[PDB]
């Protein structure tokens, strides 16, 4: 219980949704054969909407009134009650990623704008340097606080273009 | 304009060069009844002032108040005519 | 290539077969999805023991205007 | 063609564009031949009356016809079972059916049904027959009358004030805040404790008997003593019913806090000590500056002194009371904005704490007001920022503010637009794709895939008000509290009882649904502001226009040269802002109005699991709502609502009217006048008859502002028709 | 688009239908005659009335129906 | 009738004056830059305010610049 | 007690007076 | 309501008589040559 | 073969080639691991 929220494992709501799915496609396998194609999708279908009801019960979500998870997006009130794979991990883990994929983008359009030719460079991507630059992207984090504690990673805003004011 | 030949531009006839035409017009001074003409300039002697012609539009004003006043009600139009019950409404109200 | 995948999309993934024996309660469908996402619920239960889209191109009609019959041919 | 008195260069157009342009520009004084500053300050004055006569008009109107074709009389009997009847009709066009069907609350004939709740505002203020409406009207009428006389008064050179005198900033704060403020809540404070408490308690009180009468047991006697806890003896009791005198009490100055049980509005009492403790602080207030009595403070002396050291904000506030002082539009964007962020905590102070009694029954005329007062907010903030890119483009000096606050924020402004523009991409990014996840994983038959983030920040902050329903025993949840335990026997107790109940307004219960939908809003707010902020920092010139302060604040464009530079003047950024703010408008008012939707009908569950998708907001709200609107008139009959059906179809015929100047230009239109013209010109009969203006099209700037205009109405419309309708229908 | 509607309702109200021996039962009943001759008629009983089976097919095989509809209209 | 004005800037590449589909602007001696003329604008009444003259100006920022302002029977380009 | 005739005439007549201070002020703010 | 012949003299006048008499002036004076 | 290469590498195939991929691996991530609501380690 966090903010009034109740677990998803002794939740009225959430045992019923799960019965009325589960009983939503008994219902439509039932006009099927035991051993056909369409009764074996069905019965998969009906085994994955079981185990994703009994993993987000086991997983310790929180449901409200309405009986579905709901995700807590604060550190320390998601730390202390075990609830910190719902924002927080998922925070540290897309900041990875996408800082990932900026640094390589980054490298890449720095070390191509000192060739001749630039602009072809971008239309006509160096397979081989992406490759590199992007398997270099995965330690953004530590490049990126030395270039900051070095000076590299600005711009003088003496040397940036700006409009007459 | 001077279009004797492939010339339509004539500085000494610049009102022929630029289309200054009637095209259908044609001045007759002979066509209304004399009697009937003065019948009708008679009956609208007065009326070619301004203030006067607009004299007339102002009745038509006075009709449109005479019509409100009594000109609906003598039409029997549904605005001015009575109205039979009510409902209450969605809740409790009226 | 587009008609060669209409044809192929009827011989493989489709109840034209099943829908020449019942014409006027089952419901032509030709493509099928693969269940990835809860994408499944696409697979509608147009009828012959088929699981599948509906669909409105008219090719089934078509195929039996012509005397297709069979899998085979298309 | 000479109309333009104010523009010889526009008497000149022998087009019909001379026309069109000179109604447009009729109200911008600055650019009107032969204009100085004090004629320009004289005649905004005079406007400032005139504009002052019809309001009051207005006013006057609207109490004669409450008053002559209404029913305020029963409605006082009445509060909960009347419909209030706003005025009469008359409509030759009116059918049988329609004559029948309009009549509603016990009218004599067809009559409009009132929306605006000066109902409930006139029967809370202590009004209660159609006499003393009639009076009001009356007085109101005779104050317009007055307002216009000194109006032209203040036009004749006797009586016509120097520029210098509208230059006296701390004379005029002085009074405004001590006077205009101030004594206008103690007058109000004084016919509160006179009129509006004693008829609240079921006595009579009016000219004619006022001075006959006690406010208080005690007259005067503690005020002057001191004793001034003896105004608060015995409040109205929890039982008190409304114009009676059953539970009744003899305090005048109480602070209860909370609701009328009855009412379920603010208490007298309360309002009037509010209204005392604000008329008290204005005039303290209002004598701060200094005028010609040797004391008091001057405004250039401080803005200067607000320099903080180590340069952080430059030369500070230097030049900064001569920049407001000397410019018309900066104090007009202070005001518009500060203005339109009023109206909308007006907006949303009014429906959380109703302070009219009988108001929170009135579904329709709370939604009615809500909608009202948060649209004119969303015109207004436009307007603020308009004129602030007026300014920029008009009267900013950049000698005369080198350094200062304003140079400083120009001189990066492209990191405020970039980081503006940042915010608006992610809370569009993440608030789409949230609605989308849901919207795909409730199509494919999987709610508990559905994303839902708990609003705890807006929850945490609710607790601390002293909502149990999170259990988070922060300040005002825990009774053993320190703020809890000081007011303990002031104003928490009603306080408390009003904030946890779920019958109100006060504080609604938030869920995922209320965190998405509110995301949506700060994305419209940040969209707007970045608009209108990009348009005003580069009113004065950008990379593609460096000489745009040359050009002015609107102007078609600069040629399709370098490019293309179509929408570059601020105007078109104002133009383009426009949308945004309806479209943020719309957001908010959606959401008010389904979730007191669901609330009235007892079913918060539906706004709770509908509001999380996108295909709920339009299914749940927008077409299960219009049933009854789009039935106004059918095949089979009409009812009352056919008014509204109309209004519905009028609002989107505008609309769509307003995409054709939205989306055409001018180039065709020209091509298709010329054409017609010379069609005219040689259609026999009527080649008689002559166009005194040469028929051309709209301009760009003129054709934008059109279909602006047009959006802007048919949404307006459309909007209230529905809103009105649905809520109308049903309550 | 006004081409394509006035096809739709005609049909549906006019032709298409089931028999019953006793009659004809159209799928909108026949409410074109008598409502297709004002514009509220076609936004409540064609546009309003029709569109019921898109905005509720969430949760079966036409969901995807009911998501083009609404990315159609962003 | 429209305010053109032409700056220091110039180049005297008579890029405008091609341009003009009115017969607006013109070149006369100069001795501000290496082709010795400069642009003028002695017919302003005759201009429509169409900026093919900007469209074709190389200097940066533009060397002739139009400012529209009162509409007279040529300027809006009425043949009626 | 509702408002009579007379009092709708008086009200009438005081805005036509109103009216008049109006077209005044108007006059004045043209010149 | 007191007076109910009121509006049915009111509405044409504003409707009507006033709304023409005002175009018309406002057509007559925008197109003075000389004001 | 060059040339090919070069083809090969050019904004658009490489951009489609990305998505791709980028988007089989997201499938096959779904297809092995499904429902992943929370990242429950
Ligand atoms: C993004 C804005 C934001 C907001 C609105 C909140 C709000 C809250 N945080 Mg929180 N927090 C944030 C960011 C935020 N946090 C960040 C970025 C971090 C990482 C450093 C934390 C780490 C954190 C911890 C470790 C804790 C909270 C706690 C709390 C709750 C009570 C603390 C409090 O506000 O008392 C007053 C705050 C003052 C500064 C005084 C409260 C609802 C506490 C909690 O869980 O409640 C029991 C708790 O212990 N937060
Ligand atoms: C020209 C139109 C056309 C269109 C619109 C489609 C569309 C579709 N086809 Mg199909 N197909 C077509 C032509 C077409 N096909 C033709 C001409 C043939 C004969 C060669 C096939 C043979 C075919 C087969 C055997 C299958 C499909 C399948 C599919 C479905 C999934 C495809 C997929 O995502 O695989 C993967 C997407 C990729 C990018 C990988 C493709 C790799 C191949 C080898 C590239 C070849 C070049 C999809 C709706 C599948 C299906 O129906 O699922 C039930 C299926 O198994 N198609
Ligand atoms: C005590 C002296 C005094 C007073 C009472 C006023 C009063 C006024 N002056 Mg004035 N003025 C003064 C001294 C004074 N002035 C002096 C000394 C100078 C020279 C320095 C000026 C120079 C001056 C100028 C140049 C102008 C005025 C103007 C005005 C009018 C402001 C517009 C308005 O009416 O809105 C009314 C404002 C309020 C009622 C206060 C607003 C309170 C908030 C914002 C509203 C919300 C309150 C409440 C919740 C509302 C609920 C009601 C609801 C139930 C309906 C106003 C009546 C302007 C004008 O309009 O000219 C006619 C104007 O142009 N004054
Ligand atoms: C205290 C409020 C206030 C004041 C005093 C001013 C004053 C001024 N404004 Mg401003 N403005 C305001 C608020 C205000 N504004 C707000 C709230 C907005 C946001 C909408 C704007 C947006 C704005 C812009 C974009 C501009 C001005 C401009 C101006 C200046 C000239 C105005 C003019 O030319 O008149 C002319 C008046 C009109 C043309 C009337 C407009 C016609 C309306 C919009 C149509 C209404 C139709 C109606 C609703 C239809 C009913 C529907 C029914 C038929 C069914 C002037 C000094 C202009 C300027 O500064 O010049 C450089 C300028 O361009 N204003
Ligand atoms: C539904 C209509 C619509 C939409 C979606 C937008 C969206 C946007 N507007 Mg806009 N606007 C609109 C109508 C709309 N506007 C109208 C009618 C007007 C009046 C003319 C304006 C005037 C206006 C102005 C003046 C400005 C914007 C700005 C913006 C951007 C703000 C940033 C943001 O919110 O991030 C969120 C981004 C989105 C919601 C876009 C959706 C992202 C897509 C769906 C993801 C792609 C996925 C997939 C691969 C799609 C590709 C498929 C394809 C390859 C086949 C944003 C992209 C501002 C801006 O540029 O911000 C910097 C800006 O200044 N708007
Ligand atoms: C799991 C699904 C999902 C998806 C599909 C997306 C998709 C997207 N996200 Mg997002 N995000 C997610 C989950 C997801 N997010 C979660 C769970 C969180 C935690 C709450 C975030 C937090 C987040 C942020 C803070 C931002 C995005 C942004 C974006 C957009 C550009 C991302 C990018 O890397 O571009 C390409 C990468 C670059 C162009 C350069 C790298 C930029 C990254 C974001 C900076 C990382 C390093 C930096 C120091 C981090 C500090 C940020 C600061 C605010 C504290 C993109 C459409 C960005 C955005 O909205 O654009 C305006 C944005 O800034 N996301
Ligand atoms: C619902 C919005 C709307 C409306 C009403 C119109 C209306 C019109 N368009 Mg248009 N158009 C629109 C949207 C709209 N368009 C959009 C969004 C675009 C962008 C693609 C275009 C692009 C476009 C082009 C390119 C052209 C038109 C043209 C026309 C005109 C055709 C002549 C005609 O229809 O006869 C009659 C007019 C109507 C039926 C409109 C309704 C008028 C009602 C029925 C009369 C009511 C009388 C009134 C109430 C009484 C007076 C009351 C008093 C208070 C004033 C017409 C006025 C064409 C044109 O110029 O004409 C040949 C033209 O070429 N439109
Ligand atoms: C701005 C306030 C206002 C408004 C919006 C209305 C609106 C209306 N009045 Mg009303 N009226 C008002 C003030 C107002 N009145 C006042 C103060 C009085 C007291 C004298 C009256 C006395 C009155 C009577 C006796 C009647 C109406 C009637 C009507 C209805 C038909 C209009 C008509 O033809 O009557 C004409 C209205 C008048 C002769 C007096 C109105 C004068 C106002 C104050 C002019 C205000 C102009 C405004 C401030 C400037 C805006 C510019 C604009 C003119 C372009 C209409 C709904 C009729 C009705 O009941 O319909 C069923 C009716 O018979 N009114
Ligand atoms: C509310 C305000 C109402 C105002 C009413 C104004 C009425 C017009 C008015 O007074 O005009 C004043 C003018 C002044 O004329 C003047 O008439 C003068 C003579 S006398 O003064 O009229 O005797 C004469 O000397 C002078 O030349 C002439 O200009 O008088 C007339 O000539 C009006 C005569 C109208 C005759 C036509 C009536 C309609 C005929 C319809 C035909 C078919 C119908 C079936
Ligand atoms: C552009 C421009 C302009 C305009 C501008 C604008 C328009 C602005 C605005 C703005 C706005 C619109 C703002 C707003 C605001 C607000 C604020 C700033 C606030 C706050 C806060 C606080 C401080 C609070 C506190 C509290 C209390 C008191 C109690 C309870 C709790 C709380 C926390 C709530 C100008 C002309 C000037 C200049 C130039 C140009
Ligand atoms: S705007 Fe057009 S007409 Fe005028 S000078 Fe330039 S090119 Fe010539
Ligand atoms: S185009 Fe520019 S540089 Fe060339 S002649 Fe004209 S003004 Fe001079």
């Amino acid at each position: 219980d966090v903010a009034g929220l109740t677990p998803c494992s002794e939740s009225k709501a959430f045992a019923k949704r799960k019965k009325n799915e589960v009983k939503a496609l008994n219902k439509r396998l039932k006009n099927y054969e035991a051993d056909s194609a369409p009764a074996l999708a069905l019965k998969a279908t009906i085994a994955r909407t079981e185990a994703r009801f009994d993993k987000y019960a086991k997983q310790g979500l929180l449901c409200g009134t309405d009986g579905l998870p709901h995700l807590i997006a604060d550190p320390g009130l998601a730390l202390r009650y075990g609830h910190a794979g719902d924002v927080f991990i998922p925070t540290i883990g897309f900041i990875y990623f996408a800082g990932w994929l900026g640094y390589a983008g980054s490298k890449y359009l720095q070390a191509v704008a000192a060739t001749a030719k630039p602009i072809e460079k971008e239309i006509i991507i160096d397979v081989p340097l992406a490759w590199k630059l992007l398997w270099e992207g995965f330690g953004w984090p530590l490049r990126a606080f030395a270039e900051y504690k070095n000076g590299s990673l600005m711009e003088d805003d003496a040397k940036i273009t700006v409009s007459p004011r | 304009k001077y279009g004797e030949e492939s010339r339509y531009f004539d500085l000494k006839d610049l009102e022929n060069t630029v289309g200054s035409w009637d095209m259908y017009g044609q001045e007759d001074k002979s066509r209304y009844n004399g009697l009937q003409s003065e019948f009708f300039e008679r009956a609208a002697n007065g009326l070619s002032r301004r203030e006067y012609i607009l004299g007339l539009v102002a009745i038509g004003g006075a009709g449109i108040l005479a019509w409100g006043g009594k000109g609906a009600a003598d039409v029997r139009l549904p605005t001015v005519g009575p109205q039979q019950p009510a409902q209450v409404g969605p809740r409790g109200r009226l | 290539i587009w008609l060669s995948g209409m044809y192929f999309h009827g011989a493989r993934f489709s109840n034209y077969e099943a829908w020449l024996t019942d014409p006027t309660h089952i419901k032509p469908s030709a493509q099928v999805v693969w269940p990835i996402v809860g994408q499944e619920i696409l697979n509608a239960d147009v009828g012959g023991g088929f699981q599948g889209l509906q669909i409105t191109s008219g090719f089934f009609q078509l195929w039996r205007a012509a005397g297709i019959t069979s899998e085979l041919q298309l | 063609k000479l109309f333009p008195k104010f523009s010889q260069a526009l008497a000149q157009d022998p087009t019909t564009r001379r026309i069109w342009f000179g109604i447009a520009t009729a109200h911008d004084f600055e650019s009107h031949d032969g204009m100085t500053e004090e004629r320009l300050y004289q005649k905004i004055f005079a406007s400032h009356f005139g504009q002052l006569a019809i309001i009051f008009l207005w006013t006057s109107g609207n109490l004669f016809h409450v008053a002559w074709q209404g029913n305020f009389e029963q409605w006082v009997q009445d509060p909960l079972h009347i419909r209030p009847i706003a005025h009469a009709i008359w409509d030759p066009h009116f059918g049988q059916p329609a004559v029948e069907a309009f009549t509603r609350g016990g009218a004599s004939g067809p009559v409009n049904i009132s929306t605006s709740g000066v109902y409930q505002w006139w029967y809370t203020i202590g009004l209660r027959t159609n006499q003393e409406l009639y009076t009001g009207s009356i007085f109101l009428l005779v104050l317009a009358a007055l307002f216009l006389f000194a109006g032209w008064l203040h036009l004749q050179p006797a009586f016509q004030p120097a520029l210098s005198w509208f230059k006296n900033a701390e004379s005029r704060l002085n009074h405004h805040l001590a006077g205009l403020f101030g004594v206008s809540s103690l007058a109000w404070t004084g016919h509160l404790v006179h009129v509006a408490i004693p008829e609240s308690r079921g006595q009579h009180v009016g000219w004619d008997n006022f001075l006959t009468v006690l406010p208080h047991p005690a007259g005067l006697t503690p005020f002057f003593t001191g004793n001034w806890a003896a105004y608060a003896e015995n409040p109205d009791s929890a039982s008190h019913v409304f114009n009676t005198a059953q539970g009744s009490g003899t305090a005048i100055l109480t602070f209860l806090g909370g609701f009328h049980p009855q009412t379920q509005s603010l208490w007298l009492t309360d309002m009037a000590h509010h209204h005392l403790a604000i008329a008290v602080i204005f005039i303290l207030a209002g004598h701060m500056y200094r005028t010609i009595f040797g004391i008091g403070h001057s405004m250039r002396e401080i803005l200067e002194a607000q320099t903080p050291p180590s340069g952080s904000l430059g030369a500070g506030h230097k030049g900064l009371y001569d920049t407001v002082n000397n410019s018309l539009h900066f104090q007009l964007g202070l005001a518009l904005a500060s203005v339109g962020t009023i109206s909308s905590l007006v907006a949303q102070h009014m429906y959380s704490l109703p302070p009219y009694a009988f108001l929170a029954q009135d579904f329709t005329t709370q939604a009615a007001l809500y909608t009202h007062h948060q649209y004119i907010a969303g015109f207004i903030m436009c307007g603020a920022f308009a004129h602030g890119a007026i300014f920029f483009v008009r009267d900013y000096d950049p000698a005369q503010n080198r350094g200062n606050v304003l140079a400083r924020i120009l001189d990066h402004k492209e990191a405020l637009i970039s980081h503006l523009s940042w915010a608006s991409l992610f809370l569009g990014f993440h608030t789409l794709g949230l609605y989308v996840h849901n919207d795909v994983v409730q199509a494919f038959g999987t709610p508990e895939k559905q994303i839902l983030i708990e609003p705890v920040f807006a929850q945490w902050i609710q607790a601390a008000h002293g909502k149990t329903a999170y259990g988070f025993d922060f300040l005002l949840s825990s009774a053993t509290s320190a703020p809890s335990l000081a007011g303990q026997a002031l104003w928490l107790p009603g306080w408390l009882q009003g904030i946890n109940s779920d019958a109100n307004s006060l504080f609604l219960t938030i869920g995922p649904g209320d965190f998405l939908v509110h995301h949506a809003i700060a994305l419209g707010l940040h969209t707007t502001t970045l608009i209108l902020v990009k348009g005003a920092l580069d009113a004065r010139g950008s990379k593609l226009m460096p000489d745009k302060k040359d050009f002015g604040y609107s102007f078609p464009c600069d040629g399709p040269g370098r490019g293309g530079t179509c929408d570059i003047s601020a105007w078109d950024a104002f133009y383009l802002a426009v949308f945004w703010m309806l479209n943020t408008i719309g957001w908010v008012t959606f959401y008010w109005h389904w979730k007191h939707l669901g609330i009235w009908q007892g079913n918060v569950n539906q706004f709770n699991e509908s509001s999380t998708y996108l295909m709920g907001w339009l299914r749940d709200y927008l077409w299960l709502n219009s049933s009854q609107l789009i039935n106004g008139y059918n095949p089979f009959g009409m009812n009352s609502l056919s008014v509204w059906a109309w209004m519905f179809l009028f609002g989107h015929l505008i609309y769509a009217t307003g995409f054709m100047f939205l989306i055409s230009w001018r180039g065709y239109w020209q091509e298709l006048i010329e054409t017609l013209a010379w069609a005219h010109e040689r259609t026999p009969l009527a080649n008689l008859v002559r166009w005194r203006d040469k028929p051309v099209a709209l301009s760009i700037v003129q054709a934008r502002l059109v279909g602006l205009t047009h959006f802007s109405v048919g949404y307006v419309l459309t909007y209230a028709a529905f809103l009105i309708a649905s809520t109308s229908g049903k309550f | 688009s006004i081409v394509i509607f006035h096809f739709s309702w005609k049909m549906q109200s006019d032709v298409w239908g089931t028999v019953s021996a006793n009659g004809v039962s159209h799928i909108t009943g026949g409410n074109f005659a008598q409502s297709a001759n004002t514009i509220n008629g076609w936004l409540r009983d064609f546009l309003w009335a029709q569109s019921s089976q898109v905005i509720q097919s969430y949760g079966s095989a036409l969901s995807a129906y009911g998501l083009i509809f609404l990315g159609a209209h962003f | 009738s429209h305010t053109v004005k032409i700056y220091d800037t110039c180049i005297g590449c008579t890029q405008c004056v091609r341009a003009c589909p009115t017969d607006v602007l013109e070149m006369v001696p100069w001795d501000g830059c290496k082709a010795n003329q400069i642009a003028s604008a002695p017919r302003t009444e005759d201009c429509v305010g169409c900026k093919r003259c900007e469209s074709a100006c190389p200097t940066d920022f533009l060397s002739v610049r139009v400012y529209l302002g009162s509409e007279t029977t040529r300027s809006m380009g009425l043949a009626y | 007690m509702p408002i009579a005739d007379y009092q709708v005439f008086t009200a009438l007549f005081l805005a036509l007076a109103t009216g008049i201070f109006a077209v005044r002020l108007g006059v004045a703010l043209y010149k | 309501m007191s007076a109910q012949f009121l509006p049915s003299i009111l509405v044409p006048l504003v409707g009507l008589v006033f709304p023409a008499v005002a175009m018309a002036s406002m057509f007559l004076y925008i197109e003075k040559e000389e004001i | 073969m060059k040339d090919f290469t070069t083809y090969l590498s050019t904004a658009p195939v490489l951009t489609l080639l990305s998505v791709t991929v980028v988007a089989g691996l997201l499938i096959e991530i779904n297809r092995f691991f499904p429902d992943a609501l929370i990242a429950a380690f």
